[PDB]
């Protein structure tokens, strides 16, 4: 404690009360001419100092600051996500002992723990300054941790998988059954408690404390934010360069979503604040990237994005962001193309994979990158993290920053065609945790081009028949990726008799465009549930209001459903009778054209207005803000 | 209701319980819910109005809604806790007054969207 | 087994745990790993001296003949081409060392022990030579009494003739010495001994020139193929032996010693968790012993009640108790079960009453009512009984003008005097109360350092920008008083306080441990931001919730700090760190009644920590959103 040293690299004198020694050796170090006066043993103990206080960062004094350049750079292949660098590294013969730590280091990062293991307890043989020793036995034990809480969730969860024998965890329980990583400083030899105090940390339990309550400073609304970005990034250096498995826990997981998320508040809310007194901050690059892919789960990032606003941050370095998402991608082909698949390094690099290429939507990708992320992303990703509508929403996030150029169109053709042959089997079905279908793939395509014509999937629908019915039902909700004659061969399958059928070809896309028999159709309806009076009302109504219809014989069926008679005649309505909740049932084009109408336009904004006061609901605020209805 | 959720932006109620429901052709389902997916910034065609699309699901698969989807709840069981919960959910149905007033799960599909 | 088998067995585990558990290895565990035995280097002693091949003098004597005729060399010789050997390890090596002792002390002159703990991953500092003891680079001690083979396999570097077993004390004063400390100073169990060995009863004779009652009875693991005698048991155990018979605890052959070694060893191990709890009266003594030097402290907080019982159960800021890492006997169940139930109190003995009825005081006045599954309708008014939190200044004050009737009203006067900024007082109330004074001596440690801390910063204000504010430089504090709290905390250390305690205090109150920084505050500050991201979330999608609120954890967790930081009289309630956590969390409180008005009401506790921990910035927010 005789001097701080920040985390900008500068010392301030803080407890010593003799000789400034780091003030004399910055002094040395400055000036070359006093330097001649040491011996030449000094001589180099001088210069192994000045080349140690250099690559640690640190300059100077604060008194003699100047232009501070902090820039973050970690030298590890475990924290780039360099897996094939990696393997090879293990590959290798390791020429020495601290090889073997980093190797073993590598293995816990590659998920091949049992191998991690046996390789700290060869290090930890062949090891007794013992520092290496001393680190070896914290990442055995971490990595004895891992094991035994990877077996309890294998245990606990899609398909039941045994990736240690039972051998292997019976034996590493017995070897440390009892084992105290308390006791282990303590019982080192005296010299290394007192040249290596600083390591002591590394077997306590919990050792980010400290820097998670100073992230109170970032909730303060009255540079801390720097501070505590470099706090972050030294974590990150020494946890990582110095092969410390304690950085893959819950607990440095948790301190780095909490400083980012922290720090991202609050850069968001000094721009809010800004902007209401100055009346028109956080700038990332790639080294935050890779820390919210690895660290934050995508309901973090969701988290992230509803508080603040992530598109008014900037992205830098986004040709590292791209190296980084494309290496990510190509790691996802070798695990799901080949059989390359390791259970314990997947259930930690899907996490990673997952929230990178939901975070890639703020990055610009070149159309080569762009075409390696989202051929990984739609083929080569399994479906039980990323399902059909999941890998559709992580699509189309990568649209915002590039739009879909052809060789993406191409390759979201190719899975449409993929999963046009999946409907071969009659048994198949897609399944969607988001309600997101091939369906939407296929408007995404026409949305971008608006003349795309699949190929391939128009010579599938011309060699459907009647037989394969899965076939059929699923191109017809892809109708316009057909050609002309595709179009021709498949509207022959449906038939739009009965008034249910018109609703299905509506739903399904069929047909987009309301001939005289089907208003007749809809005019029976209506006249049959007129007759019966003493679901498709609220519908035909929104459809004749909203000029899909024009057969103008509906207001004989003025009196039965509320929203229909809203909707018919807004002129003729009365309003009492019109439900606030309404409005939370309509999307953007069917609220923009009621608000457009110069009718019932007054009245829903009262109701609007009405809504906002009482109940100070947010989405009706935004419906009332958005398009003024 | 401990476990039931109200949600607003779409004014329905997230509930972890499971219906056996009658349509209006006396075909029976069991053990049968309800998923609602929020989507404004849905590509809509031109016949599209809703902002949420809705997927029943009985006994772990989906449906495939062909006919009119008329229908009356004759029993809404909780899974969590076996009670029945059907006056309940007749209850919060006719205050609610939107389709489907009770739903397994909400999914909402603003804040993934780019344009969000 | 039997009931002293089970007392010596729970008090080599509590040793174990304490870190004062010493091993003896004897000759009969290296045996078990096929190292020669002495019998057969003197049967070739006996074939070089005589045509062809004893009693207990004559394995000494005849190779002190061999010696003294044929010569140093020729005994290095048969040394040498005998004990050159590699043997493996025994599980009962690997077995002690997981019993984790605090020193090996051994007869065996091999490096089998060596091995061992070089294979397991133990660092000791092995003692095998004069030279050793001095050169020692650990506390932890592999202690060779009868010499090694490291050097070299000679016979001058171990204690094999007769004439070396003369000579030991004379030849070995620092090693017997050493020898003698550790097994005063710790806990020892013998293993590979036969109860007949000359070092055991050289080691019982000394142990009778020791004071009646001054040392523990050192253990005796008897793995002997047949059970001790009786009359051999009573002697042996006048003698100072505590034994433990491996044939009377399982049966086996008599030649299968691995098995009866293996019986002790593993009851031993299997043991370290084992709590020993089947009546309901063991399980008030254990809480009892758990729970007893928390009676010292005020108030508890429940998150910290977790470690009191080593993970064995969440005690929920609710009043709830869950099982979390207790895989023996559920004796928080067994607790809860003799509280609701009346008529299995009066099934306790006399003692354990009285301790169930301060256990259940202890419990009821902390706010823990019951498991989680027995949960009811659970709702505990805040009370925090604290003069300075409700800024009772006057009351304070009249409060420290009277005279302390014991060291907890110095204490709480210490307190009450820094709360009121009499600093120079209260710090020299808490060196006072040092004095006399170990849960007061230690929180009346970091109370002192606190204010020293506090001091410090008062005074750099005061000097740097005092001046300015007031317009009048203020000196509060005169430069003796500065230089003398400067001297004396200029090398006192906060991190290393809890380390440098007696074992018992390190044990009792291990909770304490986490006030020497803002350590205390991790769990609640995770916490408090996770429930303010889920909070935040679930009112960004506009959904609400019927039933227990999302915050209610926030707000006890709250309570459960200002309660423990004020009713123990800590200086920690003037934290910048827990004004930010006070003031996060009753934000949050704040925003989420709000949010759920327009679909919590602020009472005199909310009002006073507004005012107390928020600043005026911060209610502006507040009343701006």
């Amino acid at each position: 404690y005789d001097y701080h040293f920040e985390v900008n690299g500068t010392v301030v004198r803080h407890k010593n009360k003799g000789f400034g020694y780091m003030e004399r050796f910055f002094e040395l170090k400055e000036s070359c001419d006093e330097r001649s006066k040491l011996s030449k043993k000094q001589y180099e103990r001088f210069n192994a100092l000045f080349n140690f206080f250099e690559k640690n960062g640190v300059i100077c004094m604060a008194k003699d600051a100047g232009t501070l350049n902090t820039s973050i750079e970690i030298n590890s292949l475990a924290y780039h996500g360099k897996y094939d660098v990696m393997k090879k590294f293990i590959e290798e013969q390791s020429v020495s002992i601290e090889d073997d730590y980093k190797k073993a280091f590598f293995l816990a990062c590659l998920g091949r723990w049992e191998e991690s293991y046996d390789l700290y307890s060869n290090i930890i043989l062949n090891s007794i300054n013992g520092c290496v020793y001393y680190l070896s036995q914290i990442n055995r034990y971490r990595i004895y941790q891992s094991i035994t809480q990877a077996v309890t969730q294998f245990n606990g969860l899609g398909r039941h998988y045994k990736p240690f024998t039972d051998e292997f965890l019976a034996r590493i329980e017995r070897e440390m059954t009892n084992f105290n990583i308390d006791d282990l400083f303590n019982g080192m030899p005296f010299e290394f408690q007192k040249k290596y105090k600083i390591l002591e940390f590394l077997s306590d339990n919990q050792f980010l404390y400290d820097d998670t309550v100073k992230l109170f400073e970032l909730t303060n609304k009255v540079s801390s934010d720097i501070v505590v970005l470099l706090r972050l990034y030294d974590n990150l250096r020494f946890l990582y360069e110095n092969c410390l498995w304690s950085v893959s826990f819950h607990e440095f997981h948790q301190y780095i979503r909490n400083s980012m998320s922290l720090l991202i508040e609050k850069a968001e809310y000094e721009r809010t604040r800004d902007i209401d007194e100055l009346g028109f901050g956080f700038f990332m690059e790639y080294y935050d990237f890779v820390n919210i892919s690895r660290h934050f789960k995508i309901d973090d990032i969701k988290n992230l994005e509803r508080s603040c606003s992530i598109d008014k941050i900037r992205f830098g370095e986004q040709e590292k962001i791209e190296e980084y998402l494309v290496g990510i991608a190509e790691e996802i082909t070798k695990q799901f193309s080949a059989n390359g698949m390791n259970v314990v390094f997947y259930t930690q690099f899907i996490s990673e994979a997952k929230a990178a290429l939901y975070f890639a939507k703020y990055v610009k990708l070149s159309e080569e990158g762009l075409g390696k992320i989202v051929k990984a992303l739609l083929f080569y990703f399994p479906e039980r993290d990323l399902d059909i509508g999941k890998r559709y929403v992580w699509l189309e996030r990568l649209t915002k920053c590039n739009e879909l150029p052809k060789s993406i169109i191409s390759i979201i053709d190719d899975f449409l065609v993929l999963q046009a042959e999946k409907h071969i089997d009659q048994n198949y079905s897609e399944v969607s945790s988001n309600g997101l279908y091939s369906r939407d793939y296929g408007a995404l395509i026409k949305h971008f081009e608006k003349n795309f014509i699949s190929k391939r999937l128009s010579e599938i629908t011309l060699c459907l028949t009647q037989d394969k019915q899965k076939q059929i039902d699923f191109l017809f909700k892809l109708l316009p990726l057909l050609s002309t004659n595709a179009k021709s061969h498949l509207l022959s399958f449906k038939s739009v008799e009965n008034i249910n059928d018109l609703m299905n070809g509506i739903r399904i896309g069929l047909i987009d465009e309301f001939t005289p028999e089907h208003e007749e159709l809809i005019i029976e309806y209506l006249e049959t549930r007129k007759v019966n009076y003493i679901d498709y009302m609220s519908t035909f109504g929104i459809w004749y209001f909203l000029e899909e219809i024009n057969n103008s014989k509906m207001e004989e069926f003025i009196g039965m459903d509320d929203q229909y008679d809203f909707f018919v005649d807004p002129e003729n309505f009365d309003y009492k009778k019109f439900i606030p909740s309404w409005l939370k049932n309509y999307n953007d084009k069917l609220l923009g054209k009621i608000a457009g109408n110069k009718h019932m336009k007054h009245h829903v904004i009262e109701v609007l207005k009405e809504r906002v006061k009482n109940s100070n609901d947010k989405r009706y605020l935004e419906i009332l803000m958005n398009y003024f209805i | 209701t401990h476990d039931l959720v109200y949600h607003s932006k779409i004014n329905t109620f997230v509930w972890d319980v499971e219906f056996d429901i009658v349509l209006s052709d006396s075909k029976e389902l069991n053990k049968c819910y309800f998923v609602k997916c929020f989507n404004p910034y849905r590509i809509n065609g031109k016949c599209d109005f809703a902002v949420s699309s809705i997927d029943i699901f009985s006994e772990g698969k989906r449906l495939l809604i062909e006919n009119e989807f008329n229908f009356k709840i004759t029993k809404a069981v909780h899974v969590a806790t076996s009670k029945d919960v059907t006056e309940i959910v007749l209850h919060l149905s006719e205050r609610i007054s939107s389709p489907f007033p009770i739903v397994k799960e909400v999914v909402y599909l603003d804040w993934s969207h780019p344009q969000f | 087994l039997d009931n002293n088998v089970v007392e010596c067995i729970k008090e080599i585990t509590e040793s174990s745990r304490n870190g004062k558990l010493v091993f003896f290895v004897g000759a009969g565990v290296s045996t078990l790993s096929d190292y020669p035995q002495w019998w057969r280097l003197v049967d070739k002693y006996h074939e070089e001296l005589y045509g062809s091949p004893y009693s207990s003098d004559e394995y000494l004597r005849i190779p002190q003949i061999f010696y003294n005729v044929k010569g140093e060399m020729a005994f290095d010789g048969i040394l040498k081409d005998f004990f050159q050997v590699d043997k493996p390890t025994n599980p009962i090596h690997d077995k002690i060392l997981a019993m984790n002792p605090a020193h090996v002390i051994t007869t065996n002159y091999d490096n089998l022990i060596d091995t061992a703990c070089w294979k397991r991953g133990k660092y000791f500092s092995v003692i095998s030579a004069e030279e050793d003891v001095a050169n020692a680079t650990s506390s932890r001690y592999l202690l060779k009494v009868h010499g090694d083979f490291r050097k070299g396999f000679k016979g001058e570097n171990v204690v094999l003739k007769e004439d070396d077993y003369l000579n030991y004390d004379q030849n070995y004063p620092l090693i017997s010495n050493l020898m003698k400390t550790i097994i005063a100073t710790h806990t020892i169990v013998f293993i590979g001994y036969g109860l007949g060995d000359y070092n055991i009863n050289m080691l019982l004779n000394w142990v009778r020139k020791l004071q009646k009652d001054s040392f523990h009875k050192p253990f005796f693991i008897r793995t002997d193929p047949s059970p001790i005698e009786n009359e051999t048991l009573i002697y042996y155990e006048n003698k100072g032996l505590r034994i433990i018979d491996a044939a009377s605890l399982i049966d086996s052959n008599e030649y299968d010693y691995l098995e009866r070694y293996s019986a002790v060893m593993d009851l031993l191990i299997e043991s370290q968790e084992n709590k020993f709890i089947t009546k309901d009266d063991e399980v008030i003594d254990y809480i009892y012993g758990k729970i007893s030097p928390l009676f010292a402290l005020q108030y508890i907080r429940k998150i910290d009640l977790k470690h009191v019982f080593e993970y064995d159960y969440h005690f929920e800021v609710n009043g709830t108790v869950v099982r979390h890492k207790n895989k023996g006997f559920g004796y928080m169940e067994r607790f809860f079960e003799l509280k609701e139930s009346c008529d299995e109190r009066s099934k306790l003995s006399k003692k354990q009453y009285e301790r169930f009825n301060a256990l259940f005081n202890f419990f009821e006045k902390n706010g823990v009512i019951c498991m989680a599954k027995d949960a009811g309708t659970l709702n505990t008014s805040i009370e925090i009984n604290s003069l300075a939190y409700h800024g009772k200044y006057d009351v304070m004050k009249k409060f420290i003008e009277e005279q302390s009737v014991s060291i907890e009203d110095d204490y709480k006067k210490a307190f009450f005097l820094a709360c009121l900024g009499r600093w120079e007082e209260s710090y020299d109330l808490y060196s006072n109360i040092i004095l006399n004074s170990g849960c007061v001596y230690y929180l009346s440690q970091i109370n002192r350092y606190r204010i020293y801390q506090s001091i410090t910063q008062a005074v750099t204000q005061f000097n740097g920008l005092g001046l300015l504010t007031f317009g009048r430089h203020y000196k509060p504090f005169t430069d003796e008083f500065l230089a003398r709290i400067e001297r004396e905390m200029t090398n006192f250390n906060i991190d290393d306080l809890f380390n440098g305690m007696p074992f018992e205090f390190q044990k009792k109150y291990k909770i304490l441990e986490f006030l020497s920084d803002n350590q205390f505050l991790y769990d609640d500050t995770v916490k408090l931001f996770e429930l303010t991201n889920k909070v935040r979330s679930e009112m960004s999608e506009g959904s609400y919730s019927f039933g227990m609120s999302s915050d209610i954890v926030v707000l006890l967790r709250l309570y459960d700090n200002l309660r423990f930081l004020y009713e123990n009289c800590l200086w920690s309630v003037s934290f910048h760190e827990f004004h930010q956590y006070i003031r996060n969390s009753m934000s949050l409180l704040i925003e989420k009644a709000e949010y759920e008005r327009t679909r919590f009401f602020m009472e005199y506790y909310d009002f006073v920590n507004i005012s107390r921990h928020f600043k005026i910035d911060d209610i502006k927010n507040l009343e701006r959103s």
